[PDB]
RNA sequence: GGCACUAUGGGCGCAGCGUCAAUGACGCUGCCGGUACACGCCAGACAAGAAACACUUGUCUGAUAUAGUGCC
């Protein structure tokens, strides 16, 4: 509870840039704790970074970050930081600082862990998005229901948001996880289950807003007919 | 070298009340310690287990930790809803730590045949010069799930992408996209656009097409 | 791991210089060799110290100690 990690400096920057990670810690003295880092790249599991043991400095590194990243710690400051340089967009993860136990209390297990800070290695520019109907079809709809969405693609970086009727419909609606594409730009698209009896007697219009870009854009998905 | 880490099962589908065990398999002697930790979605890991055995101050006295040798388990003794979430092992016996790959433990629930829709791509979007296919598998279960992409019955590779929403909260149910995509020119040297989905819930491969230019 | 043989001035020869290294290598040269023991001293291992390593302290071990080859 008064233990806390407060974890800032995440960002983006292109690759071989640099950024310094901070994880300033309260409710107790940094000194006599080991601090690690641990990262977690987008739908992948915890990856190990680099490390600080007390009393001694002594610093700790994966292969993967060796001689680029430089785990550190300031007691007057009651901060352990990250200085991450030469970043490759394999490094791209949401950053976490965590805390050693006390060796008697919880052995060497990390008891408090920060609250994560992201961090995006890309050489991408900012890019808002192209909105394309998923338009739905004629044939089949003999479901009593008819899907129909909206193509939300070549943008950078996340977040887009996407609502429906400008938020009145949300029942049955998905929004799928943005994947990353070879472009380095982002898709991800936005689908609605409906009532197959209102499609042409209904309107549907997905709102996208990419805030990076300034970019909103309303799309009206409209049946074709014959 | 480095001590590897390798967790069991990689998903598990359970309800509640289950006996769950996973279990984690280390490659060299990590002696006790192993500390297990859950991860939920957008949220930090939380401590369980520490010295492989050892119950974390605050945790439920459900979960125990477990050695054996190199294996290691842990085991939720009654599943709570609380309870679904990543769970991870990690040995700290020498450095590099070492985090096994991750056990989600996912709601069963019976099997829902995916609904399946497919989208041609907008006449906007050629003006681009790019064409994408959307493949919608809608609501089924369970998760696993092949989407087979064919252009004129030629299953295509290396150009779709998916991406599968987490498991809804009313009908837990998943949803999956899948986009394949083409150039404009390779999308008018073809006609027959199809998805061909493998599901649980299919009695036999379900299959979605249309003919480029129907109005 | 066990068995077998094989080898070991402090377990700490006494030193010097060049030392590179990054902790992986050391070496030549000189100097002299009661024996154990007691210590010291160093090196291991172990614990504890807010403590993975380093550090500090305590305890133990370095003769049944480390070092090979074959057998199994």
């Amino acid at each position: 509870s008064e233990v806390q990690l407060v974890e800032s400096g995440g960002g983006l920057v292109q690759p071989g840039g640099s950024l310094r990670l901070s994880c300033a810690a309260s409710g107790f003295y940094i000194s006599y704790s080991s601090i690690h880092w641990v990262r977690q790249a987008p739908g992948k599991g915890l990856e190990w970074v680099a490390s600080i043991s007390p009393y001694s400095g002594s610093t700790y590194y994966a292969d993967s970050v060796k001689g680029r990243f430089t785990i550190s710690a300031d007691t007057s400051k009651n901060t352990a930081y990250l200085q991450m340089n030469s970043l490759r967009a394999e490094d791209t993860a949401v950053y976490y600082c965590a805390r050693q136990g006390y060796r008697r209390r919880s052995g060497r297990g990390f008891d408090y862990w920060g609250q994560g800070t992201l961090v995006t290695v890309s050489s991408a520019s900012t890019k808002g998005p192209s909105v394309f109907p998923l338009a739905p079809s004629s044939k089949s709809t003999s479901g009593g229901t008819a899907a129909l969405g909206c193509l939300v693609k070549d943008y950078f970086p996340e977040p887009v948001t996407v609502s429906w009727n400008s938020g009145a419909l949300t029942s049955g609606v998905h929004t799928f996880p943005a994947v990353l594409q070879s472009s380095g730009l982002y898709s991800l698209s936005s689908v609605v289950t409906v009532p197959s009896s209102s499609l042409g007697t209904q309107t549907y219009i997905c709102n996208v807003n990419h805030k990076p870009s300034n970019t909103k854009v309303d799309k009206k998905v409209e049946p074709k007919s014959c | 070298s480095d001590i590897q880490m390798t967790q069991s099962p990689s998903s598990l589908s359970a309800s509640v009340g289950d006996r769950v065990t996973i279990t984690c398999r280390a490659s060299q002697s990590v002696s006790s310690a192993v500390a297990w930790y859950q991860q939920k979605p957008g949220k930090a890991p939380k401590l369980l287990i520490y010295s492989a055995s050892s119950l974390y101050s605050g945790v439920p006295s459900r979960f125990s930790g477990s050695r054996s040798g190199t294996d290691f388990t842990l085991t939720i003794s009654s599943l709570q809803p609380e309870d679904f979430a990543t769970y991870y092992c990690q040995q700290s016996y020498s450095f590099p730590s070492t985090f096994g790959q991750g056990t989600k433990v996912e709601i069963k629930r019976t099997v829902a045949a995916p609904s399946v829709f497919i989208f041609p791509p907008s006449d906007e979007q050629l003006k681009s010069g790019t064409a994408s296919v959307v493949c919608l598998l809608n609501n089924f279960y369970p998760r696993e799930a092949k989407v087979q992409w064919k252009v004129d019955n030629a299953l295509q590779s290396g150009n779709s992408q998916e991406s599968v929403t987490e498991q809804d909260s009313k009908d837990s149910t998943y949803s999956l996209s899948s986009t394949l995509t083409l150039s404009k020119a390779d999308y008018e040297k073809h006609k027959v656009y199809a998805c061909e989905v493998t599901h649980q819930g299919l009695s036999s491969p379900v299959t979605k097409s249309f003919n480029r230019g129907e109005c």
